[PDB]
RNA sequence: ACUGCAGGGGAGACUGGAAUUCCUGGUGUAGCGGUGGAAUGCGCAGAUAUCAGGAGGAACACCGGUGGCGAAGGCGGGUCUCUGGGCAGUAACUGACGCUGAGGAGCGAAAGCGUGGGGAGCGAACAGGAUUAGAUACCCUGGUAGUCCACGCCGUAAACGGUGGGUACUAGGUGUGGGUUUCCUUCCUUGGGAUCCGUGCCGUAGCUAACGCAUUAAGUACCCCGCCUGGGGAGUACGGCCGCAAGGCUAAAACUCAAAGGAAUUGACGGGGGCCCGCACAAGCGGCGGAGCAUGUGGAUUAAUUCGAUGCAACGCGAAGAA
């Protein structure tokens, strides 16, 4: 079940990218 | 009033349909009765029964304009590829020369995405 | 079932008529175990018939059965997302039994007083080609002919 | 250095044919298309089909392979031009000039970004149709970016052999690719053997948690580099550097858990595969669910409605006899 180790990383990276896309503007570009 | 004794039967048997056209040797269609022309609709036009009625209809309509002697150019990866030509044989045409003209792309146009069904 | 076909049951010659179809039609008519009753009914049908036929009654009943014999039925099958029917040839021993089963079923609902002469006129009008089972023959036939397009799935 | 050798190594220009699409015309009529089944859609104003011509873009069938080349990423229609590397042999030359390499620099699939072209087909987004409880999907119909080109930027991939580079040694067996060299040498056989460099498979010793690796090591050793120190938090925050942007690189802690993991074993299961069996389906015959009643049970009510039985495998059951 080595793919599980990839899925956890995938979900964490996906949520981080989703947060960055939620804030690619003065929400975060100012900061 | 157009009378020609010799002709060519172009047969296109695609996974959904079959289309049989009778042309002169020069390549001018006279009769084209196809699988939708014979009463069918939807997935039933893919069947060999529809193939061997469409070919029969095309054959009789072409005989009405006066063709005894046809030569067949078949194309397409469909199941109505032999039922059709025996239908032309048994509907009064003489089969003559049989060929294969399915286009073979030398890796040209990019094909559509594979169905994920 | 799983292990091949099952053996059929022999049926002996009728005493009144040197024929087997009478012995088998009476058994079709049979319900709850009144062999005596069903037999007198079949015999009474034929013996009422001969007056209005003149021809031998079993000859008349054969004429009827040749009419109402099926050839090609509409047996069902589901393949993909939609079920449909398959035209399949009917072997004669199934065909005759199905025909006279239709005869019995539609003679149980025909409009006279009682089933002796009900079956009697059923036999004569089936020998003349006008009856309810007769019209079922050529409506089931045309239903199967309209699905011949699916004959290429013969299991 | 010299003589040979193989190759889709790279770049530039020109150029070839199939096929798809579109346009022009000829024929010709009522369908075409598509699906598990349809519909949206296309056509009847002449579609699909078929013939001829033409425009354009992209990719280069057969060769083609398990193969070759390239540091990797990658690389094949053809021709020409320029150009890199590699291999073998001679021993002509230099005479340790080597290996690795922190940092650093360059190259670096695809997607993406900028500018300008191009745009056939495909096709994120989008829209409609369908399916569905819903369907922001899978399937269908269209279809924009993009995919292509030039020049920059990006610098990331399961960028994988999940195996850093160099070197030496340690049974073999069998393919295949590129050279050299000796024996029947003209018996042509283009067989047999040796050797160098690849590239695969199988296997001994050895190693391994096992899977397996095994002269192309994951063996036996040496040199140098990169990296790890339980799982999450997190390759995230903060700072900084780079970038047009997307983001990339460097990179924590607080907190939290006693696990997380890797291989293999036994079962179980699968809308996995194969063989088979069963009133399982199928073909029939007769029924229940409808009515009334008998009986049991849930519920309710009562003073009590004794208690147990509650999918199949409880409910005409314990109860084969409650005034
Ligand atoms: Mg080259
Ligand atoms: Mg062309
Ligand atoms: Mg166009
Ligand atoms: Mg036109
Ligand atoms: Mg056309
Ligand atoms: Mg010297
Ligand atoms: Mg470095
Ligand atoms: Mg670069
Ligand atoms: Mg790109
Ligand atoms: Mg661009
Ligand atoms: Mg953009
Ligand atoms: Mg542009
Ligand atoms: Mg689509
Ligand atoms: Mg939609
Ligand atoms: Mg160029
Ligand atoms: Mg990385
Ligand atoms: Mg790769
Ligand atoms: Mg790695
Ligand atoms: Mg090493
Ligand atoms: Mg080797
Ligand atoms: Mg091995
Ligand atoms: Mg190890
Ligand atoms: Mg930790
Ligand atoms: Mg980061
Ligand atoms: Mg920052
Ligand atoms: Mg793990
Ligand atoms: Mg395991
Ligand atoms: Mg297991
Ligand atoms: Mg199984
Ligand atoms: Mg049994
Ligand atoms: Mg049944
Ligand atoms: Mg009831
Ligand atoms: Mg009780
Ligand atoms: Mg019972
Ligand atoms: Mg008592």
């Amino acid at each position: 079940g080595s793919v599980i180790k990839k899925r956890r990383k995938r979900m964490s990276k996906k949520k981080h990218r989703k947060l960055l896309r939620r804030t690619r503007v003065q929400r975060r570009k100012l900061g | 009033k157009k009378n020609v004794p010799h002709g060519a039967a172009h047969i296109k048997s695609t996974f959904n349909n079959t289309i049989v056209t009778i042309t002169d040797p020069q390549g001018n269609v006279i009769a084209w009765a196809s699988s939708g022309h014979v009463g069918f609709k939807g997935s039933r036009k893919s069947t060999p029964f529809a193939a061997q009625l469409a070919a029969e209809n095309a054959a009789r309509k072409a005989q009405d304009h006066g063709v005894r002697k046809v030569d067949v150019f078949v194309k397409g990866p469909g199941s109505g590829r032999e039922t059709a030509i025996r239908s032309l044989q048994a509907a009064g045409l003489e089969v003559g020369a049989i060929s294969d003209v399915t286009p073979q792309p030398h890796n040209g146009v990019r094909p559509p995405n594979r169905r994920r069904v | 079932p799983r292990k091949g076909p099952a053996p059929k049951r022999p049926l002996v010659n009728d005493p009144v008529y040197g024929s087997q179809l009478v012995t088998q039609l009476v058994n079709k008519v049979l319900l709850k175990g009144k062999k005596s009753l069903a037999e007198r009914i079949v015999y009474g049908a034929l013996e009422q018939a001969r007056d209005k036929t003149g021809t031998d009654p079993v000859i008349t009943l054969k004429r009827a059965l040749d009419n109402v014999k099926p050839a090609l039925e509409v047996r069902s099958r589901r393949v993909g997302g939609a079920t449909y029917q398959v035209p399949v040839e009917v072997r004669p021993d199934r065909s005759t039994t199905l025909a006279l089963r239709w005869l019995v079923g539609y003679s149980r609902q025909r409009r006279e007083k009682t089933m002796i002469e009900r079956l009697a006129n059923e036999i004569l009008d089936a020998s003349n080609g006008l009856g309810a089972s007769v019209k079922r023959r050529e409506d089931t036939h045309k239903m199967a002919e309209a699905n011949r397009a699916f004959a290429h799935y013969r299991w």
